């Protein structure tokens, strides 16, 4: 058997938290992880980094900001 | 050896905990332990905002399970037996073969 499979490769470190504070929300990707450059937080799928700015399609809401621990403030682009 | 067995648990160990299971299909990519049990929600069909909202009381339900788990096995050793079992049978060969 010849198995082809996709291995990953060229790995980049990026600081990431596990939801976004907008306007007394918390906000969750709806496929992928939030992650940062060192001043700026896109949203990129977790096996290949494409980043993208995180607006109201790829995050739902589902909560509050304090309960949730890491949470970090940024703007949902609409 | 007992104790390279022992490393090789040990790594194993290490790389489930710090990278999840991106160390088994390629290299070890970080990643912070909750957002590992995130994914882990995720894959059984649970949103990560559940994980996020009780994360609290899901750690304390897995190191009560977890320290649980010691006082399972000293209190039936017959969960071992099967390994027991193991060893037996083959002393018994030999002895019979004596
Ligand atoms: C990534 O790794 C480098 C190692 O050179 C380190 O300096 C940096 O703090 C790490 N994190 C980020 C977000 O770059
Ligand atoms: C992060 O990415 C933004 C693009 O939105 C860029 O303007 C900024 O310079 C980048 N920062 C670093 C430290 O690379
Ligand atoms: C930024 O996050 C902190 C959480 O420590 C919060 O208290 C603060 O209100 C946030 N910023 C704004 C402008 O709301």
């Amino acid at each position: 058997f010849l198995h082809v499979t996709y291995v990953p490769a060229q790995e980049k470190n990026f600081t990431t938290a596990p939801a976004i504070c907008h306007d007394g929300k918390a906000h969750f990707p709806r496929e992928g992880v939030f992650v940062s450059n060192g001043t700026h937080w896109f949203v990129t799928q977790r096996n290949f980094y494409e980043p993208q700015i995180i607006t109201t399609d790829n995050t739902f809401v589902s909560g509050n900001c304090d309960v949730v621990i890491g949470i970090v403030n940024n703007t949902v682009y609409d | 050896t007992d104790e390279m067995i022992a490393q090789y648990t040990s790594a194993l160990l290490a790389g489930t905990i710090t990278s999840g299971w991106t160390f088994g299909a390629g290299p070890a990519l970080q990643i912070p332990f909750p957002m590992q049990m995130a994914y882990r929600f995720n894959g059984i069909g649970v949103t990560q905002n559940v994980l996020y909202e009780n994360q609290k009381l899901i750690a304390n339900q897995f190191n009560s399970a977890i320290g649980k788990i010691q006082d399972s096995l000293s209190s039936t050793p017959s969960a071992l037996g099967k390994l027991q079992d193991v060893v037996n049978h083959n002393a018994q060969a030999l002895n019979t073969l004596v």
